[PDB]
């Protein structure tokens, strides 16, 4: 066979909250393997988590996740587990459960990695978009809606219900220092179309059952 | 034609302490080794030049003076127990000598640790850098102190010999079914 | 605590060679281990005990350590090449035993270079009778996904209320991206103007606006 980490258990809490994140390992002896946590924050590095001997004996943690987290393991069912707990808005991350080398000492290299589960600490709630027109202004124009505040994602945006597919790039959103979320759509058309055509964006944000269809009209 | 990196394991200026060991793997480079305790297991150091390994680890860390005998296959103690264990077949060199003028501060040097406690002894080449609260008692501890596993040395420069610190190199010598790697100048 | 010094980014040709330098104190008495992570992936080692390639590497990566200076070598660049690179070492003296590096992104110029397109939208009407006021700033069609936005009010920098996203390939395989500045109403007509400057591979492309809607 072959090396195979297949994590779980990941998804979105309050601060101060508790999640619990296993790892299910096939194609070694797991029984004889030490095996750690390395997550990765969004649009950063590799930080080292935890590690456990081959028995759960031994466990080590990072000087951050020391007293709140703890890792174990059961060797009957092939299974590694990372129980978290206070966690922080630090703690976002995509946690990979690794596979050390056969032997000691443990700890030098982490040559297998998991798929990775993402866990996400936010103390924001559902909360629906505020949809603003992007008024065009003076052989094409560009208009838009700007889809601002909104938690979680995702949101869907189309024009005129799907009718007009053509020059519309809809941009990946921001996450605000606020954890809220926001983006825009543009939508270039031509000029001549201004005042003969209306243009109607359609946002969806499913988690808070929100649908808004906003008017894009030339400001006088 | 290269050298083997010995000045870079030996003449590193900050040492692990002994519950923290670093090792580094030494390969595909001719190991002169002519670039205080040396002992030697299972190989004659006088053949040193002439002999080609697979590949040799170099493990360092810091003990003093009395802990180095330690240091070798079969011992026992709160080091070769709980902090670094050689195997009973160990085929490589120890080397240790005094650093007393580099590890030794005059109020103290606290940063070097020993584990004094552990619930199993350390099986051969294992290492451990665990804080886990040693339980003694029946009672579980629940995370507060229960001693704590690790004693400093504190490392001044008016302790005794048997006492002072030690700086320790153990270089492991060995053979795989594979090409080998690591030859002294007179096999290159 | 042993920190290892990456430098951020490395842009290469395909078919040259790219060199990823990792650094650190006394890094050649450390054995300096590499992983790979490209994008929307897990990490892979391709370097282990600074010359060793685990099985299924290919021969184009290659380790080296001396002194302060740890070095990996990719060999005729492929556009699969392009990844977050880490390197890693362990030590006993830090209490932080496992030291990942700060990362290089490896770059390969696969597709020539674009200018960004810059569109810039004052506040709306409607926000602003909602006491808000936002700025958006669209950047699309620029090769590489690199760029550089500064708000300014009149001619001075701003610096509080911006986020900027990080560059996304586009259906197109080129990048976009969007800044946002953030303002009250009473700043924003307060300014005779605010300009939003993308640089882009040493060249700017600036979108001015006014308060006079």
């Amino acid at each position: 066979d072959e090396v195979q980490l297949v994590e779980s258990g990941g998804g979105l809490v309050q601060p101060r909250g508790s999640l619990r994140l296993s790892c299910s390992a096939s194609g070694f002896t797991f029984s004889t393997y030490a095996m750690h946590w390395v997550r990765q924050a969004p649009g950063k590095g590799l930080e080292y988590v935890s590690g456990i001997s081959v028995n759960g004996d031994s466990t080590n943690y990072a000087e951050s996740v020391k007293g709140r987290f703890t890792i174990s393991r059961d060797n009957s069912k092939n299974t590694l587990f990372l129980e978290m707990r206070s966690l922080k808005v630090e703690d976002t991350a995509v946690y990979y459960c690794v596979k050390d080398k056969m032997g000691y000492p443990t700890g030098e290299y982490f040559p297998h990695w998991g798929q990775g589960t993402l866990v996400t600490v936010s103390s924001a709630s559902t909360k629906g978009p505020s949809v603003f027109p992007l008024a065009p202004s003076s052989g094409t124009a560009a208009l838009g809606c700007l889809v601002k505040d909104y938690f979680p994602e995702p949101v869907t945006v189309s024009w005129n219900s799907g009718a007009l597919t053509s020059g519309v790039h809809t941009f990946p959103a921001v996450l605000q220092s606020s954890g809220l979320y926001s983006l825009s759509s543009v939508v270039t058309v031509p000029s001549s179309s201004l005042g003969t055509q209306t243009y109607i964006c359609n946002v969806n944000h499913k988690p808070s059952n929100t649908k808004v269809d906003k008017r894009v009209e030339p400001k006088s | 034609t290269n050298l083997c990196p010995f000045d870079e394991v030996f003449n590193a200026t900050t040492f692990a302490s002994v519950y923290a060991w670093n090792r580094k793997r030494i390969s595909n480079c001719v190991a002169d080794y002519s670039v205080f305790a040396f002992k030697c297991y299972g190989v004659s150091p006088t053949k040193l030049n002439d002999l080609c390994f697979t590949n040799v680890y170099a493990d360092s860390f810091v003990i003093r003076g009395n802990e180095v005998s330690q240091i070798a296959p079969g011992q026992t103690g709160n080091i070769a127990d709980y902090n670094y264990k050689l195997p009973d077949d160990f085929t490589g060199c120890v080397i240790a000598w005094n650093s007393n003028k580099l590890d030794s501060t005059v109020g103290g040097n606290y940063n070097y640790r020993y584990r004094l406690f552990r619930k199993s002894n350390l099986k051969p080449f294992e290492r451990d850098i665990s804080t886990e609260i040693y339980q003694a008692g029946n009672k579980p501890c629940n995370g507060v102190a229960c001693y704590f596993p690790l004693q400093s040395y504190g490392f001044r420069p008016t302790y005794g010999v048997g006492h002072q610190p030690y700086r320790v190199v153990v270089l492991s010598f060995e053979l795989l079914h594979a090409p080998a790697t690591v030859c002294g100048p007179k096999k290159s | 605590q042993s920190v290892l010094t990456q430098p951020p980014s490395v842009s290469v040709a395909p078919g040259k060679t790219a060199r990823i330098t990792c650094g650190g104190n006394d890094i050649g008495s450390k054995s300096v281990h590499w992983y790979q992570q490209k994008p929307g992936q897990a990490p892979v080692l391709v370097i282990y005990y600074d010359t060793d390639r685990p099985s299924g590497i290919p021969d184009r990566f290659s380790g080296s350590n001396s002194g302060n200076t740890a070095t990996l070598t990719i060999s005729g660049v492929e556009a699969g090449d392009e990844a977050d690179y880490y390197c890693q070492v362990w030590d006993g003296t830090s209490d932080h035993h496992v030291i990942f590096g700060g990362g290089t992104k490896l770059t390969v110029l696969g597709q020539p270079k674009a200018a960004p397109s810059v569109t810039l939208f004052p506040p709306s009407s409607e926000e602003l009778q909602a006491n808000k006021a936002t700025l958006v700033c669209l950047i699309s069609d620029f090769y590489p996904g690199a760029v550089t936005v500064a708000w300014k009010a009149d001619s001075s920098p701003v610096k509080a209320g911006v986020e900027t996203t990080t560059p996304s390939k586009q259906s197109n395989n080129k990048y976009a991206a969007s800044s946002y500045l953030s303002l009250t109403p009473e700043q924003w007509k307060s300014h005779r103007s605010y300009s939003c400057q993308v640089t882009h591979e040493g060249s700017t492309v600036e979108k001015t606006v006014a308060p006079t809607e």
